[PDB]
């Protein structure tokens, strides 16, 4: 479900 | 008027006229014979070693 | 002219207080730094603190270090707190310049007496006297802990002459140049930690005490003095 | 390190005190007076109160204006011109009453250190000119000129020629006339300093 | 009598004009041939003196070789000390138009002028501390463009107004004056005795003076635009003029004639200022093209570019020991070669 | 497959994106720190490009983390600080694009106070408050990232409020306030410069204006757009896993304003443009 992973940018 | 002028530029040139000359050789060597003289001494056209140089 | 006239002295009991002001006037005391030198009324001379143009930098010696403060209208402070018996002494207002060429320690104040009821260079003068006839020259000889030769080439022994009931006067300065208004009979010299001043046809005017002072760091300490008296 | 530390440390007050004082002096305005032998800068310069090189500074509308008369050097133009390269603006004053000046304005305004700086053109003495129109036709100074014989025209011609010597398209020129017995002088120079800086400032940040 | 006045004019310069034709038995190629080239001078900057906001027109060194003063048209003349980039001495302009400046061979004085034809002295060594003008020499009609100190009392000034001036610092006055140029003067150099000088002036003509007599003995023409710049041979027998024309002259004093001109096809701006060396050898030039070029000057063969400069170079002077040059431009940054 | 071609298209633009702004940023803070001084018109562009320079630096992380899951292998520290720090270049530089509109806006309406008030050492003290505030804004982020899980730079969560007050605003304050002055300035100059006076200068003002504001909109929209799409309901649903796909795409087109900004602003000015030649 992580896909994202919590991007850099963010 | 300009008379005036006109008389102290002639007597300008007579005066400045009269100077002795000597031949443009013995001035070129002349000149020549003192550059090379004080070459040892001009720090210029050598690169002087950063000991000697203050600015280093 | 300059003229650095002070008070602020007298007589006060151990653990008071005072505050000795010195006024100058006839230069520009806004670019000149001010120093403050002491003298016992037999001993020599010591250096107490000092304060930069701006009071950007203050410093002070060991032994006085928290006791005092310096503080600067033209009117320099010496703000001094918890008097003990051996700060009586007689005070000086000593200015001083410093950049390319200049003459530090050039003029020296009247001067007020109070009375109360390991880095260092160690700088000694062996003679403590000369007795000398007038007209034969004369020499003055001092010594030195540490090398004074800075890297940039620049010596920095001072010497200064006392005469007798009279405030201070700039002689030699950096240890080869001559300070302004002085005659060229004076002249220093030296090498690396033994140093000498010499004297040619010696006058009436040349009798009193000689000072030998380093300024290669701080404290300033002074040196024991040489009484060529007549 | 002794004495040198106090050394930099005066070296460094005295820079900070040039940076001060270049901070200080950069808010003034510079302008320029130029004109022909007894056009009329010295009226100018002395309705607004306040050998060598003259100066005079007033203060108008929180602005900080500063004249630097240069009429008393009677040299060689070309040997200190270039010493007023950084001017917000050149003042010109030409004089009705008198061609002369006409070389002037050309060799002013397409010289290479002002081709970005703007020219403010004074016309002095309008009564004057209005006289002389009435005694004598305006052809006498103007050969070419072919039209009717009045004040207005002969304005807009004078204009007309003076304004063509223009040929950098990044630089204005402003023009009034003035009939000696005005005030309007100070507020037409703030008017053109307060636009010229606009400009200016827009060019330097790109967006012009 | 004017007509008669004009041909005997022309029949003197004819006159000296066969006399000077006569003595040119060889040119100064001809002879400084058959010696080794100077080579390549790569010279690097080694300090930099950021202290300036506006176009610097004048740098002359001291006499002791450490010790530099510019003069800037921020209305300041700073004096600056070269070995460590220290800023020594601050001193106010009263007019701010300075175009050139001095500093005393003794170094107790320095002096500046400019558009406000107002030559100011300088003392430095003030017993109360600050910097306060001493004299303040009047007289010149056009602008001053030069100063030079003969020694600590007399100072000779190169005006805008065809004239040269000897002054006297204690009474100021004009204690002699030079006329003889029909053109402004924009140049002067002292020689190394202190006994004459020779000033460049806007007729593309150069005149050597007698400090003492006070009257002109030779006159140089061949320039074909201004003079800017002049300066002594290191022997004091010669000089080197720099022109609008992009090109560098020499001139023998006693063979009374041009000897070499310093020109090349590339450049084309004008040139501000020139200076020799310690022995002579090289001759660095200040052009408008925002460089400084090296001249051979017993040559005439490039060595070199000291370029680095973001304008044009106003002023550049050699060290009298000759261990450092300097050159100050309009980009407000004076630079100390080596 | 692996590779999400969202995510892919995702990398190659990040990384043409990184190689542009790179070079354009080098160029312009080469040339506008060797070759001139710093006027009063050239600070703002100094300490934007800047900040793009350290965007663009800090952005190969970026690259690297997005390969094969983003497992993060370098530590605990850099976990905590990178974030951070490409967070607070990223919002320094938008700020600033604000600062410099607003610097214009004076300019046109006041030159006066311009004139007599304002030099280098004011806007230096204007562009060290916008850094002051971009720092105060990134503090959050320094102080919850953490190598949490590490079995991944989970943000540290002790849906929750906190992300719900982050979240807010970041929107808010990065894309609210900054552009709506942005827009209300160059209106403002527009309206002024419709006079007569700005003959010469009104077309170049109006496309600049234009330009500016259409690609500050496009690049920063979908930044804020799936931060605020993404928080809403149950991820479960397909919106959820669209945006969660699209936050990619989104996060490279907020970084893409990085190189884009150079062009824009510090490529302008004749003086600038013929610099910028001669150093080349």
């Amino acid at each position: 479900y992580s896909f994202k992973d919590m991007p850099l940018x963010r | 008027a300009s008379i005036a002028q006109a008389r102290k530029l002639v007597e300008q040139l007579k005066m400045e006229a009269n100077i002795d000359r000597i031949k443009v050789s013995k001035a070129a060597a002349d000149l020549m014979a003192y550059c090379e003289a004080h070459a040892k001494e001009d720090p210029l056209l050598t690169p002087v070693p950063a000991s000697e140089n203050p600015f280093r | 002219d300059v003229q650095l006239v002070e008070s602020g002295g007298g007589l006060v009991q151990p653990g008071g207080s005072r505050k000795l002001s010195c006024s100058a006037s006839g230069f520009a005391f806004s670019s000149f730094g001010m120093h403050w030198v002491r003298q016992a009324p037999e001993k020599g001379l010591e250096w107490v603190a000092y304060i930069s143009s701006g009071s950007g930098t203050i410093y002070y010696a060991d032994t006085v270090k928290g006791r005092f403060t310096i503080s600067r209208k033209n009117t320099l402070f010496l703000q001094m707190t918890s008097l003990r018996s051996e700060d009586t002494a007689m005070y000086y207002c000593v200015r001083s310049i410093y950049y390319y060429g200049s003459s530090p320690f050039d003029f020296w104040g009247q001067g007020t007496t109070l009375t109360v009821s390991g880095s260092d260079i160690v700088m000694t003068q062996a003679t403590s006297s000369v007795p000398v006839t007038p007209g034969e020259s004369v020499s003055i000889s001092c010594r030195s802990s540490k090398s004074l030769l800075h890297s940039n080439g620049n010596t920095y022994l001072y010497w200064f002459l006392q005469r007798p009931g009279q405030s201070p006067q700039l002689l030699i300065y950096r240890m080869s140049n001559l300070a302004s208004g002085v005659p060229d009979r004076f002249s220093g010299s030296g090498s690396g930690t033994a140093f000498t001043l010499t004297i040619s046809r010696l006058e009436a005017e040349d009798v009193g005490v000689y000072y030998c002072m380093q300024h290669l760091e701080y404290p300033l300490t002074f040196g024991a003095g040489t009484k060529l008296e007549l | 390190s002794a004495e040198e530390r106090a050394a930099l440390e005066r070296s460094k007050a005295i820079e900070k005190n040039l940076k001060e004082d270049g901070i200080s002096a950069a808010k003034d305005v510079k302008l320029l007076l130029l004109g022909a032998d007894n056009s009329g800068k010295s009226t100018i310069v002395k309705q607004m109160k306040i050998t060598g090189i003259v100066e005079t500074h007033f203060t108008f509308k929180n602005l900080h204006f500063r004249l630097f008369d240069v009429g008393g050097q009677r040299s060689e133009r070309k040997k200190w011109i270039h010493c007023f390269e950084d001017v917000t603006a050149i003042i010109f004053c030409v004089d009705l009453s008198d061609h002369e000046s006409l070389m002037l304005f050309d060799s002013i305004c397409n010289n290479k250190f002002f081709i970005d700086t703007s020219i403010i053109l004074f016309l002095n003495k309008k009564d004057l000119f209005g006289e002389k129109i009435k005694k004598s036709p305006l052809t006498i100074c103007f050969p070419e000129y072919t039209g009717p014989n009045t004040y207005e025209d002969a304005a807009a011609y004078i204009q007309a020629q003076f304004e063509s010597k223009n040929r950098s398209p990044n630089k204005e020129i402003y023009c009034h006339m003035t009939c000696a017995t005005d005030t309007n002088n100070a507020q037409v120079i703030f008017d053109a300093v307060t636009d010229i800086i606009i400009a200016n400032n827009l060019r330097g940040c790109g967006l012009y | 009598e004017l007509d008669q006045l004009r041909q005997e004019a022309e029949q003197l310069k004819n006159q000296i004009r066969d006399a000077r034709k006569a003595c040119a038995d060889a040119t100064l190629s001809q002879i400084t041939n058959n010696i080794d080239p100077v080579g390549r001078i790569q010279m690097r900057t080694r300090r930099t003196l950021r202290g300036h906001l506006a176009k610097i027109y004048a740098m002359h060194w001291g006499t002791d070789s450490r010790l530099l003063v510019s003069a800037s048209q921020d209305g300041k003349l700073i004096i600056w000390d070269s070995y460590t980039t220290n800023k020594v001495h601050a001193i106010p302009l009263r007019s701010s138009w300075v175009m050139t400046c001095a500093y005393a061979p003794s170094g107790n004085y320095v002096a500046c002028g400019g558009l406000d034809n107002i030559c100011s002295i300088y003392n430095l060594k003030t017993r109360e501390g600050n910097v306060r003008v001493s004299r303040e020499l009047a007289g010149h009609t056009g602008y001053l463009s030069c100063c030079r100190f003969l020694d600590d009392n007399q100072i000779v000034t190169s005006s805008g107004d065809t004239t040269c001036a000897l002054w006297d610092i204690e009474t100021g006055q004009q204690t002699t004056t030079f006329t003889g140029h029909t053109g402004d003067v924009m140049s002067l150099s002292l020689a190394p005795d202190t006994r004459l000088f020779v000033s460049g002036a806007c007729d593309a003509s150069a005149k050597l003076w007698d400090v003492r007599e006070g009257m002109c003995r030779q006159t140089f023409t061949g320039h074909e635009s201004d003079i800017n710049a002049i300066c002594f041979f290191p022997n004091g027998n010669a000089f080197a003029t720099g022109s609008d024309d992009a090109t560098c002259r020499l001139f023998d004093l006693r063979a009374d004639q041009e000897l070499m001109t310093y020109s090349h096809d590339n450049i084309i701006c004008g040139i501000t200022s020139v200076s020799f060396s310690k022995s002579g050898r090289l001759l660095l030039a200040g052009y408008d093209d925002f460089n400084c070029n090296v001249w051979d000057a017993l040559k005439a063969d490039r060595a070199g570019v000291l370029a680095g400069h973001d304008n044009r170079v106003s002023c550049l002077g050699v060290t009298d020991d000759g261990m450092a040059v300097a050159t100050g431009s309009w980009d407000s940054f004076l630079k100390i070669w080596n | 497959p692996l590779f999400q071609p969202q995510d892919i298209a995702s990398m190659v633009i990040l990384g043409l994106t990184c190689l542009l702004g790179l070079l354009g940023n080098g160029l312009v803070l080469w040339v506008a720190g060797v070759k001139m001084k710093t006027t009063v018109n050239t600070v703002w562009f100094l300490h934007l490009t800047l900040a793009d320079f350290l965007c663009c630096l800090s952005l190969p992380f970026s690259l690297a983390h997005l390969i094969l899951q983003g497992h993060w292998p370098y530590g605990l520290f850099l976990c905590k600080l990178i974030p951070s720090i490409i967070i607070l270049n990223m919002f320094a530089s938008v700020f600033l694009l604000t600062a410099i509109s607003l610097d214009r806006c004076l300019i046109v309406h006041k030159p006066i106070w311009c004139q007599n008030h304002r030099n280098v050492r004011t806007a230096f003290a204007i562009c060290g408050c916008v850094w002051v505030v971009a720092f105060v804004m990134c503090v959050p982020v320094f102080v919850y990232r953490d190598l949490f899980i590490m079995d991944i730079c989970r943000y540290n969560f002790d849906v929750p409020t906190p992300l719900m007050a982050i979240t807010i605003t970041r929107l808010v304050v990065g894309f609210l306030v900054p552009f709506f002055i942005m827009v209300i300035c160059y209106s403002l100059i527009v309206f002024r410069m419709r006079k007569t006076n700005f003959t010469k200068s009104r077309n170049k003002t109006f496309r600049v204006a234009v330009a500016v504001v259409t690609v500050f909109f496009i690049c920063w929209t979908p930044y804020h757009l799936v931060g605020v799409l993404l928080l809403i309901t149950d991820p479960e649903s397909s919106l959820g896993e669209a945006v969660m796909s699209w936050d990619h795409m989104s996060i490279a087109l907020a970084s893409a304003n990085s190189c884009f900004n150079p062009f824009l602003y510090a490529l302008l000015g004749k003086d600038f443009r013929k610099k910028a030649r001669q150093s080349i």
